[PDB]
Parts: structure tokens; C-alpha cells; sequence
């Protein structure tokens, strides 16, 4: 259940590809609030 | 309110990150810790 956030903010100037990086986890914030372990694909921001 | 043991009060210049606490060597035994109060990196011999 314990909802491990790991958010990141990245600078972006590409059309369909992504970059590389190297080493394991960092939770920018970490808090046990109780969810199901099934999904992860960054969510929306629009106008 | 704490892992007592033996060593010497020995300042270490390692650079943690604000989400890390412990330390681990080849043998997976603690060496480097961060104090729970004053943000101090120290080693155990």
C-alpha cells in the first residue's frame, strides 16, 4: 500500500526519444498512504 | 525515544543524499551512517 512517490522534473527538447541515466531509486517524497501496485505513466498537465 | 556498538567518534567526509541513512560494504556490513539529529557522516572501525 505504501505509496512510494519518485517524481522528477526534466528539461525537454525532443520529438519521440528519451535519454539515459545511472543509479537506483530516489523518492523525492515518500509517504505510506495505501494504493495498489499496478500502474505508472506520468499524468497530465494541460491548459 | 539507537544502534550502539564500538568504534571511535570519527568524522567522515562522505556525501549522503537526504533520503539515505545507512552504509554498506562488500560484505554488506555497515560502515557509514548519518546521525539522526545533526546531519553527520561518520565511520565505524
Amino acid at each position: 500500500g505504501y505509496f512510494k512517490i519518485y517524481s522528477k522534473h526534466t528539461p525537454i527538447n525532443l520529438v519521440r526519444d528519451l535519454p539515459q541515466g545511472f543509479s537506483a531509486l530516489e523518492p523525492l517524497v515518500d509517504l505510506p498512504i495505501g494504493i495498489n501496485i499496478t500502474r505508472f505513466q506520468t499524468l497530465l498537465a494541460l491548459h | 525515544n539507537g544502534l550502539t556498538g564500538t568504534g571511535v567518534l570519527t568524522e567522515s567526509n562522505k556525501k549522503f543524499l537526504p533520503f539515505q541513512q545507512f552504509g554498506r560494504d562488500i560484505a554488506d556490513t555497515t560502515d557509514a551512517v548519518r546521525d539522526p539529529q545533526t546531519l553527520e557522516i561518520l565511520d565505524i572501525t
